[PDB]
């Protein structure tokens, strides 16, 4: 389980970077990994650093198949719009 | 920024607000969403209840926050 144990070390790391849950779990309910309730119960979490750990609890419980997607779906959400970074910021 | 407050009707609206913001704008935000009365709402933030004149930069609300909405009458 190379990719629920790489979601279970560096947990710390995730709670802390990660700013918007919100395309994660639609991203989640798009692609039937992901219940409505699954959903509810994240939205239900008070504060956001909560339901990134609502969210991890979850994907590391559903399989290991489901974490390597979660690992992928960081990935080319990061790398999507990263180097329009300094004009972005270079404006507002 | 992005808060989410759920109407216990089952479901969450999302909303676009600013720390700024004060709670009466927050229920001007849900009266237009959802039609209603300002004066009917009372917003929950992890079990305190709001106060018409604070913002919600006064209560550590901060961005993808969950409220609960109750109704008073």
């Amino acid at each position: 389980h190379p990719h629920i144990q790489l979601l279970k070390s560096n947990r710390e790391l995730l709670v802390t970077h990660i700013r918007n849950t919100q395309c994660l779990v639609d991203n989640l309910l798009k692609n039937d990994y992901f219940s409505a309730e699954d959903a509810e119960i994240v939205c239900a979490c008070p504060t956001q650093p909560d339901k990134v750990r609502k969210i991890l609890d979850l994907v590391q419980s559903k399989g290991e198949e489901v974490s390597e997607f979660f690992l992928y779906l960081l990935q080319q959400l990061a790398d999507a719009y990263v180097d329009l970074r300094p004009w972005l910021l270079e404006i507002g | 920024m992005q808060i989410f407050v759920k109407t216990l009707t089952g479901k969450t609206i999302t909303l676009e607000v600013e720390p700024s913001d004060t709670i009466e704008n927050v229920k001007a935000k849900i009266q237009d969403k959802e039609g209603i009365p300002p004066d009917q709402q009372r917003l929950i933030f992890a079990g305190k209840q709001l106060e018409d004149g604070r913002t919600l930069s006064d209560y550590n609300i901060q961005k993808e926050s969950t409220l609960h909405l109750v109704l008073r009458l």
